[PDB]
């Protein structure tokens, strides 16, 4: 109909790598929608990774990867505002992996089918590696405890890019006799950041308002 | 490395629904042992903690991922995933236009007839779906959903002739699964007998449920979401046969004997009731009992041909005593309800509000037009529930509560590839939007159309909701006075007794074995032979 144009936010980081490079939120109304970019000056990439905002993820991620040509970054939905709510099923979160440097796009499922896909990721750690992308799902109660470990790696015999190598858990000594329940529990002490930034974090005040049709 | 011992506190059955492969097994299954884990005072490496499986992948095409543990995902879990579905003959697969794949999760329509059934054994995990029912005898039918001239609506199928509605097979395969679920009960018996038998039932799946407890009741049953009508709408006089129209005292009579005979099991041998919570409140036994939770949004369980138990739950009558079923079941019939601007947990009401949700907005999510309000019509004036259920130590405010109700979140006009709809791909995720689309598409104008933005329907939201789990459905679980150090294969054993695709010689050859009907399923048919012609002519407008 006569819709009114929408005014978007300006460009703000919500996950810095390191100095070079790091991930932009932009071209949004609020911290849960827009899109995110990944952006590396010294190469003078900005290409697009996200349709959807990256705070959503409330989860923890990794960056160890050097590589500018294979990027993994975790697709969370909305659960206030998505087409799959509701539905019989539920939601399913999944990872954008891209193997061409931000040209060509893929969508890996993970987890289980849930109605609040924002509240899933509150459970999930998301490392980052040269050699692909490990995924931390943490059971039980409370804390951070006994995690079920996926590992996806390079592979050119599928779509994606990436495909599932059944032998992960090399986080925690590779020759350990991984046992039915699993590791209780892993250190990532080793993968901890030199900045020490581990969640996505957005900046509300940036969130531009309009006080338009006023009938 | 640590090993520690099990010593589980009753086992647990996941009984999923109609054209459903346990989507909400998972993460009822992680907030019901985190809810455990609180409220019995486990810690560290000794609480309990869910199982993880094999998620799906690509062949292009989804496919649900292999019933298997992940590796290092076995945990400390009293859950049993028991699965049922509806499998072709070895003959007849092609009768019944209704979805079909085989354990490698392969659409039957998309692969060349001399190639199908070569091997890949045709069927579908849950059965069909335009075959559910509201009573139990129709479980046992000879005959199946018939399309000729709102019917039987499940979602996911357009609204506003007759697309998907082919005719449905035979309901042999209802009272089948339930059979071979009073076989599980009775089995866990056999091997355990001071241990506690939990039914966890869904859907459609609540009636499976339910005729086993008429042929093995467990220690609790749980029925959320249930299709079961105390009386016979007029789509109900004009859609069954004859011989599965029931009379209203003839089904509330088969509730009531199954209730009691689940409440048969309330004396054991002497958790600890002798344990007061952090919170002030009593540790309950809840032996025997037997619960009805109902989700006043549901748009297939409040849509005119069912408006059933899973929906209105027990309503009150025209002078707010409470409902009749309550004295006939006995003390230990319980009931909840999870809906928007209303509390879940807190203490017991009587007078419930139902019709009149609280908040000014209308009692149907987004239901203005005459065919709309003609499906989904709105709940008598002034109707109420009564709570009887107990409180819990951290119930769900009705501010909590007030997004809970979902609807459209965008139903605009759709593009065509890169959408929110159907048979489009969520642009977000990279990955469709709802994947049984493939297993159900089998001039582009209709195919142009399935673009159709399914209107989000409240009845996974019950099951799939954490905060209700681990903070409400977790106090109302029984557990046994004396805890079993499990066994090492003797668990998986009993998992693999529960998926049909596992255990079940009707998923390898076809062999049905139907129990009798229990004496606790009565047939009374109320005298409405002259009746379906009324509702019959009706239709000849
Ligand atoms: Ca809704």
């Amino acid at each position: 109909l006569n819709v009114p144009p929408p005014v978007y936010g300006p460009p703000q980081v919500i996950f810095r790598i390191d100095d070079n490079r790091y991930f932009t939120l932009e071209n949004y109304t609020h911290c849960e929608n827009g899109q995110t970019f990944y952006n590396n000056k010294a190469k003078n990439i900005h290409v697009k990774i996200l349709d959807a905002s990256g705070y959503l993820f409330k989860g923890r991620l990794f960056w160890l990867s050097t590589r500018d040509d294979f990027l993994a970054f975790p697709a969370t939905l909305n659960t206030r505002h998505a087409s799959c709510m509701g539905s019989n099923k539920g939601c399913m979160n999944a990872v954008i992996v891209t193997t061409d440097g931000g040209k060509r796009r893929s969508g890996v499922p993970y987890g289980s089918y849930t109605q609040n896909p924002t509240g899933a990721t509150r459970d999930y750690d998301m490392l980052v590696m040269n050699d692909g992308f490990y995924l931390l799902r943490y059971r039980g109660g409370q804390g951070r405890f006994s995690p079920v470990i996926l590992r996806w790696i390079l592979s050119t015999e599928d779509s994606s890019g990436v495909v599932r190598s059944e032998d992960a858990y090399e986080l925690f000594r590779p020759g350990e006799e991984v046992p039915s329940t699993g590791f209780y529990k892993i250190d990532l002490s080793r993968f901890y950041p030199k900045n020490n930034v581990m969640e996505m974090q957005c900046d509300r005040t940036l969130e531009p308002v309009q006080p338009s049709e006023s009938k | 490395e640590v090993q520690p011992p099990l010593q589980l506190p009753g086992l647990i059955i996941f009984v999923h629904g109609v054209n459903s492969e346990g989507e909400w097994y998972d993460y009822a299954e992680r907030s019901l042992c985190a809810g455990l884990n609180q409220r019995l005072g486990l810690e560290g490496e000794h609480g309990l903690k869910e199982n993880n499986y094999e998620g799906g992948f690509f062949v292009k095409k989804w496919v649900s991922g292999p019933r298997k543990i992940t590796k290092g995902g076995d945990g400390r879990s009293p859950v049993i995933r028991f699965y049922w579905g509806y499998r072709a003959a070895d003959n007849e697969t092609d009768t019944y236009a209704i979805p079909l794949k085989n354990k490698k999760g392969d659409n039957y329509y998309d692969l060349p007839p001399e190639s199908r059934k070569a091997k890949g054994p045709w069927f579908w995990g849950g059965g069909p779906f335009q075959n559910g029912c509201n009573q139990l005898v129709s479980l046992w039918s000879k005959t199946g959903f018939n399309n000729n001239p709102v019917p039987l609506p499940f979602s996911t199928q357009v609204l506003n002739r007759d697309r998907l509605l082919s005719d449905a097979p035979p309901r042999h395969y209802y009272a089948h699964a339930a059979g071979r679920l009073a076989k599980l009960i009775k089995t866990i018996r056999n091997q355990h007998p001071e241990d506690t038998v939990t039914v966890l039932s869904h859907s459609q799946g609540t009636m499976i449920a339910l005729a086993a407890a008429a042929i093995e009741a467990p220690d609790a049953l749980f029925v959320m979401n249930s299709p079961y009508a105390l009386e016979n709408e007029p789509t109900t006089y004009i859609s069954y046969p004859i011989k599965e129209i029931i009379s209203r005292k003839a089904r509330s009579a088969t509730f009531a004997d199954i209730v009691k005979k689940v409440a048969e099991n309330k004396t054991r041998l002497k958790w600890i009731p002798e344990g007061k919570t952090h919170n002030g409140l009593p540790e309950r036994d809840n032996h025997g009992t037997t619960w009805i939770y109902c989700n006043p949004h549901d748009r297939v369980m409040g849509s005119s041909p069912l408006r059933s138990i899973g929906w209105q739950g027990l309503p009150d009558t025209k002078d707010g005593t409470p409902h009749t079923l309550f004295k006939q079941a006995g003390d230990t019939l319980y009931v909840r309800i999870l809906g928007r601007n209303t509390p879940c947990g807190g203490t017991p009401t009587a007078q419930t509000h139902f019709s009149n949700l609280g908040d000014g907005k209308p009692f149907w999510d987004s239901t203005t037009t005459l065919l709309q309000r003609a499906t989904w019509p709105d709940p008598d004036s002034g109707q109420t529930l009564t709570i009887n259920a107990p409180q819990v130590p951290e119930p769900l405010t009705a501010e909590e509560l007030k997004n809970f109700d979902q609807d459209y979140a965008r139903d605009e006009k759709q593009s065509g590839g890169a959408g929110y709809a159907y048979g489009q791909i969520n642009p977000e995720t990279k990955k469709p939007v709802d994947t049984d689309y493939r297993y159900y598409i089998s001039e582009e104008m209709l195919e142009e159309v399935r673009t159709y933005v399914q209107r989000p329907t409240d009845h996974s939201t019950l099951p799939s909701d954490e905060r209700f789990m681990s903070r409400v459905v977790a106090y109302d679980l029984p557990i046994g006075y004396c805890w079993h150090s499990w066994d090492k294969a003797g668990l998986e054993e009993l998992r693999r007794q529960a998926d049909w695709l596992e255990s079940d010689d009707y998923y390898f050859s076809g062999k049905l074995t139907v129990p009798p009907i229990p004496p606790a399923i009565k047939q009374d048919v109320a005298e409405d032979a002259e009746q379906r012609k009324a509702e019959e002519k009706a239709r000849l407008r």
